[PDB]
């Protein structure tokens, strides 16, 4: 996901903006739903929602606008068990052998005949949680076994948090209203108001740990690997408790990151660190936020907004569809040069031709070259020490950047990536001339849409997941709901579109009608006050009762 | 009862909801979601329930690419009476009439639906929902940034044997 609020130093009218673009299911139990909610004289909100739940998620009201991406922060932690030498089926806390207790769970199961038989099955639970098995990583074995902690299943307040975010005036209203709560359970929020605010809240449901106690509760070897590991073998371990947290074991609002600026705050699901670069935000536990090299879609987005140009709603609309590659302005300088130094290679000919024809992004006529640049990535990924400028933490908007191609090993490894990746990208079917949106499409019924946008990875702001499905790759996930948000004198003035359409039935008149405007890149007005919805040709209305 | 809500459309079906209060409104909310997505809703209610299994048998997957009988498992687990209930104490009552009305506006879509716009018609786990399947759902968010994403490992965590 991506979000960018800008404020009244920065906007061209001195009044606050919000980009929302969460990178989301195209299916299922997240496929976001736009709608617009009044109980006229206390509640008036539009944005979208997720499926079952009678609350905006992202959204807008008359003098602000919000959204969410998901955050780095922690929200549950793995428990590694001392196990009982005598007995696998207890564990040891502070050298006490403990039981693990059993919940059975029944599950009908239709069989080959058509009908049900029950299935029985033992999940085993210590006082954190219940056990969990990752083969040949996280194992049950004699001596050791992992629980999960997870602090979301005691936050009753989720719902109710969200009502509230709902009834927010503006972004002091939104910040009170979310630090009081604490019932957000895995999201960043970022918030732009009438009056010019931007806010950025790292404010989320975080297993508390005490500064002092992370150096020996930690399980060192999972901790440098990203996983939240705690010893449970000691009672010492156990989440902090804090009478300022307004759930057991969660950390306080007032130890979480939030950046209140009338410039620009940005992000792009790196951590709270460079939301804004010119007040980084750092000294938090690693359980919420740390230093790490930023994403290329946060480089990317970083890049267009520093400096001291006003920012017009067109300039953050084209952010995301001008569908810039922006991982290859990384390497695709030394990329061409490697490809004139092997000129007369029948290897990298073809390769090296779409690599240079190539307009460097994700749009539906861009050429192949994109989809050999994708293949390249991948294998150079995989290539140690091969960065010209490794990762700086003094230079982190700029680095890692270039091929070291002085490097005799890497450039041998580089072109033999390339090589590689050439002869993947043939192998396939892929019809010479072809271009990327004849690749990647939304299925729709019988027909196809093609679809602008591509992996985050490649730093690509439209974000689109896809999938090889027969001879193409099917949209998946990615940009879903978009508004851009600005407040004008008459009311909010909201630009988007919901890029999978409101209905996911097939036989719906609004199962592919914006699908085709996102094909297209056309956005629409999202209309909210009376005067907009009544100035809708295609209005219609009807009032139901019980 | 006690239930009414003021819907309008504008272009692309986008549904906009005007009512009194919370039940009102959850009402109008349900039933215009009804309209555009109600295979989606029953389908991952089936899964929040923990019943893909049995509608489904065992060599299908969820939406999240789960196999259906360690979902169904998972969510059996998560989603077990006791959770549910102290889950429904915990909320506010203005939420609890927002999922009253939406679990009500649902079910009268389904009343009435022809299949003008609801391709499963006739399926019989097309079925009238209650309050409860809407707390499964919002517990099934809850645990994505933790246990959820721990699902398969949780149902494969069985104790050692007798092996060297
Ligand atoms: C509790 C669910 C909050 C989902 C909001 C969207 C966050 C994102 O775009 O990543």
């Amino acid at each position: 996901s991506n979000a960018i609020a800008v404020g009244s130093e920065r906007s061209a009218d001195g009044k606050g903006m919000l980009l929302a673009n969460p990178h989301f299911p195209w299916n299922g139990a997240m496929r976001f739903y736009q709608m617009h909610l009044t109980i006229p004289g206390r509640l008036d909100v539009m944005g979208a929602s997720l499926p079952g739940l009678p609350v905006v998620n992202i959204g807008f009201s008359r003098h602000l606008a919000w959204t969410h991406t998901v955050d780095t922060s922690s929200h549950f932690t793995l428990y590694r068990l001392a196990l009982d030498p005598k007995d696998p089926r207890r564990y040891l806390v502070d050298g006490r052998s403990l039981p693990l207790e059993e919940k059975s769970v029944a599950i009908e199961v239709r069989g080959a005949d058509g009908k049900l038989s029950r299935v029985e099955h033992k999940v085993y639970q210590s006082i954190y949680g219940p056990l969990v098995v990752w083969p040949g990583k996280l194992d049950w074995n004699r001596s050791e076994a992992y629980a999960l902690r997870d602090a979301n299943l005691e936050n009753t307040r989720v719902l109710q948090q969200w009502y509230s975010i709902n009834q927010a005036s503006d972004v002091a209203d939104l910040r009170r209203r979310v630090e009081a709560l604490q019932g957000i359970p895995w999201v960043n929020t970022l918030a732009a108001d009438e009056q010019g605010n931007a806010l950025y809240m790292n404010q989320s449901v975080v297993p508390y740990l005490k500064p002092e106690l992370i150096p020996a509760c930690a399980i060192p070897q999972l901790v440098a690997e990203g996983l939240p590991a705690l010893q449970g073998q000691d009672s010492r371990c156990a989440w902090s408790r804090d009478p300022a947290a307004a759930q057991a074991g969660i950390t306080p609002a007032a130890q979480l990151p939030v950046l209140l600026r009338r410039d620009f705050v940005q992000n792009s699901n790196d951590s709270a660190w460079l939301t804004n670069p010119a007040s980084p935000l750092q000294g938090f536990s690693p359980l919420v936020s740390q230093e790490k090299p930023i994403g290329p879609r946060a480089r990317y987005a970083l890049s267009r907004l520093q400096g001291k140009q006003p920012l017009e709603a067109k300039t953050l609309e084209e952010m995301v569809t001008a569908n810039h590659v922006f991982s290859a302005d990384q390497v695709l300088p030394d990329l061409l040069r490697l490809c004139r130094d092997n000129q007369g290679e029948k290897s990298l000919a073809r390769a090296c031709a779409a690599l240079a024809q190539w307009d460097r992004g994700a749009n539906l006529d861009s050429g192949s070259g994109f989809v050999y640049f994708q293949r390249f990535m991948q294998r150079f990924a995989e290539l140690d020490g091969a960065w010209k400028e490794p990762f700086d933490a003094q230079r982190p908007l700029d680095t890692p950047q270039g091929i070291a191609l002085d490097r005799p090993q890497v450039a041998t490894q580089v072109r033999q990536a390339l090589a590689d990746a050439a002869a993947e990208v043939e192998k396939s079917g892929i019809p010479d001339g072809a271009r990327w949106g004849d690749l990647q499409v939304s299925t729709r019924g019988q027909e196809r849409i093609a679809i602008p946008g591509g992996d985050g990875h490649f730093g690509v702001y439209n974000a689109i997941q896809s999938v090889r499905k027969g001879d193409h790759l099917e949209v998946v996930g990615g940009t879903s709901y978009i508004q851009l948000v600005t407040f004008p004198e008459e009311g909010p003035k909201a630009r988007g579109l919901l890029a999978f359409s409101q209905s996911s039935d097939p036989r719906s008149p609004h199962y592919r009608d914006q699908t085709e405007l996102f094909s297209r890149q056309q956005w629409q007005t999202l209309p909210f006050s009376d005067r907009q919805i009544d100035a809708d040709p295609q209005l219609q209305r009807l009032s139901i009762r019980e | 009862t006690g239930l009414a809500a003021d819907i309008r459309w504008t272009a692309y079906g986008v549904p906009h909801i005007r009512a009194k209060d919370e039940r009102g409104l959850g009402y109008g909310i349900g039933y215009a979601y009804a309209r555009d997505n109600a295979c989606l809703l029953a389908e991952e209610i089936v899964t929040a329930r923990g019943e893909r299994a049995r509608y489904f048998g065992s060599e299908g997957k969820s939406s999240a690419e789960l196999d259906n009988l360690p979902s169904d498992i998972f969510y059996a687990w998560l989603n077990q009476p006791e959770a549910l209930q102290a889950f429904w104490q915990a909320q506010t009552p203005a939420v609890r009439q927002l999922l009253e009305g939406y679990a009500a506006g649902f079910n009268r879509f389904l009343r009435e639906a022809d299949g003008k716009t609801t391709s499963c018609l006739g399926q019989p786990w097309l079925r009238a929902i209650a309050t409860d399947d809407l707390l499964r759902l919002t517990r099934r968010l809850l645990v994505e940034g933790g246990v959820g994403q721990f699902a398969d490992a949780l149902v494969a965590a069985a104790p050692p044997g007798a092996e060297k």
